[PDB]
């Protein structure tokens, strides 16, 4: 009469599934294969999202494929070739050799 | 007239060219994986050197070619190539804070310049190219594998003409070590540990 | 072409991570004392290039790179060392009904001296070792106090000087006095002796990050400044507002963390001293544990009253790991994090009374106001009085503090008259009665 | 024999977990300083997260490091000497000018 079967079967579980929604937020965004994590790993977690968990623009799958699009393109489109695996220091050096040209 | 290499390659020496200015740069380092409490030591970025090569004195006619093979740079009869960095040892604790990969510096030489590769602040990310240390590890998920080290490349100038005060090298980059003959170095210690300050090289 | 630094190899094994620059240093650590390393200790210069020299020997370079011999310690006689053993046991898990899986302890005395530590810390082939740091916890309150007290000997602060001229927005900013700071005649809510909103937030989530100060501006006085004394963590907090001001109109700036390290840490020659800015302390360092407990039973340990109760309670099915906790949740009070031997010179130099004239280390030990009136629980328990002083709590003879911060207990005191130091140290939350305790009887043997 | 021990120590803490998580998660992503956060603190902090707490590329720390050295480098590989605090008004006018020399 004081605490009903229908409240004492969801509190069975209750402090678990803190538990389970803590392990899922931090297997999402870190890629753990673990279980048991604190809310420490959840401060980690949720300061160091992946870009592979944050969808993309312009035709990226994810901001990480988003960026890399972007600067390979730019870099493809300098040296008249397609390709990939370009850095910021490419973007910097192929520029200034077009700029150079240019004046 | 630039050219940038980062894939093996090999190329002709222009006709007009009196000379030939090269930067190249050695391959970083692995960063170690982190642990429990413990971050990985970031692997060192690769060395860079630098050298000129002069028509008459080092190649002539028109059979040369300049050739790359990924980590050294060679004409006929010379070659030039840089120190990999050192792989990241062991540990770093919590409290002495997150692990940077270094990349290498804005090095310029003949009016020749080399973009600086940024440093890599990513947890395990991989080392910036040129030749950036590959980042330390922390402990959980896709972040606990230390980064591979950035890739070697090359930067390389067709010139004319003499530049202001130039004079013809031995054609070799940097092959010397440091003068240790002045080398002086200052201790003091504890019950437990020795503090070294090395100096005057 | 250039020098880009210096490698040193110990034994064929580079102890640099990074080159050394021209003027830079390196430590190599773990050393075994008194013995020569000259021979082991080899420097070598690189390039820009990546061109190395073959290694000079610290013998060709003629230093000496001997580690320096160990400090005799003049010891306590062997039956006084038993009975201390003895009264450690009693405090720790294998007796019934005690939680701590290691103490430490640290007793200097005129007639000598003996530091040990005793069990564990659930590492599984590793008891407890003197060279590991723990949490000294508010013990930091006698650190901050002390150099307010030589702030006020310098003239930068009168006694009478109201909060208003340091900081703004403080409740009743205009009625507390720095007397009453000192003295704990401020009215001010507590956030962690108080208020079990807060209090559940630090037991659940000690990582997080806090803002005392925010409260205090929130807060409503428990009481109008100077009527009654109370324990309050607001009071050394906004002390280390009045520091980081004095800071700023004399001397040169910098925070209360930077502050209270660097004089101690300089002055006292605490080599491990330090204040925490991650989670986590140096290492190594000892692990801190506590039961999972309800609510009613976390305000008992955690309120201003806690160490006379008793905490035989709470025979819980597991225990929580507590190591990693935010100094935020304490600031000026609490955070600062070393080894024994310096929580030991730390007690040497508040008996000593550095940082202060001779006319403030007599007015220091004398000016008093009411901690708590108890009726003694046996005979080791002291006067049944205790009281806050200028920069202490005094138990009879005996001037200093109890305190904790997450898993540590940490108790130091020192005698007035004798100069003998007693720190003690317990690993679980549980232990805040045991670790008081504890001290009183070390001080009654 | 109804509710155990070691269901009433858990159920002791279930509900103060909750908000110990939202409070968690709002400074992860806000990066607030204070306790007791609302759900409607929550969804504000989810709707609005950190580029910071966004882990970067290309040798960035974070998205915002990214970006700032992807615009950053192109300004710098234009003006020729190596800088910082670049805008997208001055990439739109810096590229109009190489545009204009090119033509």
């Amino acid at each position: 009469s004081y605490l009903p079967q229908e409240l004492r079967d969801e509190l069975e579980h209750a402090a678990a599934r803190i538990g389970a929604v803590i392990d899922a937020i931090v297997q999402a965004l870190t890629g753990t294969l673990n279980i048991g994590h604190t809310i420490e790993d959840l401060i980690f977690s949720l300061t160091n999202i992946r870009p592979g968990a944050v969808g993309g623009v312009l035709g990226g799958g994810s901001i990480e494929e988003t960026i890399k699009r972007i600067v390979d393109a730019i870099v493809s489109g300098i040296v008249g070739v397609t390709g990939i695996g370009a850095g910021i220091s490419d973007l910097q050096s192929l520029i200034e050799q077009i700029s150079s040209a240019a004046a | 007239q630039v050219e940038f290499f980062e894939k093996p390659v090999a190329i002709p020496v222009p006709a007009w060219c009196d000379r030939i200015d090269a930067i190249v740069t050695g391959k970083g380092g692995e960063g170690a994986d982190g642990f429990l409490g413990f971050y990985g030591n970031p692997g060192q970025p690769g060395s860079v050197n630098t050298v000129t090569w002069t028509r008459g004195e080092h190649f002539s006619g028109t059979t040369t070619i300049l050739e790359w093979d990924g980590a050294e740079l060679s004409i006929p009869g010379f070659e030039v190539s840089a120190a990999n960095g050192s792989n990241g040892s062991g540990q770093r604790p919590v409290a002495l804070g997150k692990p940077v990969g270094k990349g290498i510096e804005e090095v310029e030489y003949n009016g020749l310049k080399l973009a600086a590769g940024g440093d890599q602040h990513a947890y395990g990310g991989a080392g910036t190219k040129p030749g950036g240390g590959g980042n330390g590890g922390h402990w959980l998920g896709i972040y606990t594998q230390g980064g591979p080290g950035g890739p070697a490349c090359a930067a390389v100038q067709f010139r004319k003409g003499a530049l202001p005060g130039e004079v013809v090298g031995d054609g070799e980059g940097d092959v010397t070590p440091p003068n240790v003959s002045a080398l002086h170095v200052d201790v003091s210690a504890t019950s437990t540990s020795i503090t070294i300050t090395p100096s005057g090289a | 072409s250039g020098l880009r630094g210096y490698n040193v190899y110990r034994n064929g094994v580079r102890q640099n991570t990074s080159p050394v620059t021209e003027l830079g240093s390196v430590t190599i650590t773990g050393l075994t004392p008194g013995t020569d390393y000259s021979s082991q200790i080899t420097v070598t210069a690189i390039d820009m290039a990546g061109n190395e020299s073959e290694p000079k020997t610290l013998a060709e370079l003629e230093a000496e790179a001997a580690t320096d011999e160990l400090s005799p310690a003049d010891p306590l006689a062997p039956a006084v060392r038993a009975q201390i053993d003895a009264l450690v046991a009693a405090k720790m898990k294998p007796t019934s009904g005690k939680e701590a899986d290691g103490a430490m302890v640290g007793i200097e005395t005129p007639t000598g001296s003996y530091y040990k530590a005793y069990g564990g810390d659930r590492t599984k082939n590793q008891p407890l070792f003197l060279e590991q740091n723990f949490r000294y916890g508010s013990c930091s309150k006698m650190a901050c106090n002390t150099l307010l007290l030589r702030e006020i000997d310098r003239g930068h602060v009168d006694w009478d000087d109201t909060l208003d001229q340091f900081i703004d927005g403080i409740p009743n900013g205009d009625k507390i006095t720095v007397r009453y700071l000192l003295l704990f005649q401020d009215g001010l809510k507590d956030w962690l002796q108080g208020d079990p909103a807060v209090q559940q937030t630090y037991f659940l989530n000690p990582t997080l990050n806090y803002d005392p100060l925010a409260y205090i501006r929130a807060s409503t006085p428990v009481f109008e400044p100077g009527t009654d004394s109370h324990y309050s963590n607001a009071a050394t907090l906004l002390m280390g507002k009045i520091l980081e001001w004095c800071d700023a109109e004399f001397y040169t700036g910098r925070s209360a963390r930077e502050l209270i390290v660097e004089e101690w840490k300089n002055t006292v020659g605490m080599e491990s001293l330090h204040w925490p800015t991650t989670n986590y302390m140096n290492q190594p360092y000892v692990r801190g544990w506590t039961p999972n407990m309800a609510l009613p039973q976390i305000q008992a340990i955690l309120g201003p009253f806690a160490f006379l109760a008793g905490l035989l309670g709470y025979p819980t099915s597991k225990d929580l790991e507590w190591t990693a906790v935010s100094t935020t949740w304490s600031d000026a009070a609490g955070s600062l994090a070393g080894n024994m031997e310096d929580f030991v010179k730390f007690g040497k130099a508040l008996y000593e009374g550095e940082f202060l004239s001779e006319e403030m280390n007599q007015l220091r030990k004398e000016i008093f106001t009411r901690y708590v009136e108890y009726e003694p629980a046996g005979p080791h328990q002291g006067p049944g009085w205790m009281g806050f002083g200028l920069n202490s709590i005094c138990w009879g003879h005996w001037l200093g503090w109890v305190g904790n911060l997450g898993g540590y207990i940490a108790v130091l005191f020192y005698n007035q008259d004798d100069g003998s130091v007693i720190a003690t140290m317990l690993n679980n939350f549980a232990g805040h009665a045991d670790a008081v305790d504890l001290f009183y009887q070390i001080a009654y043997l």
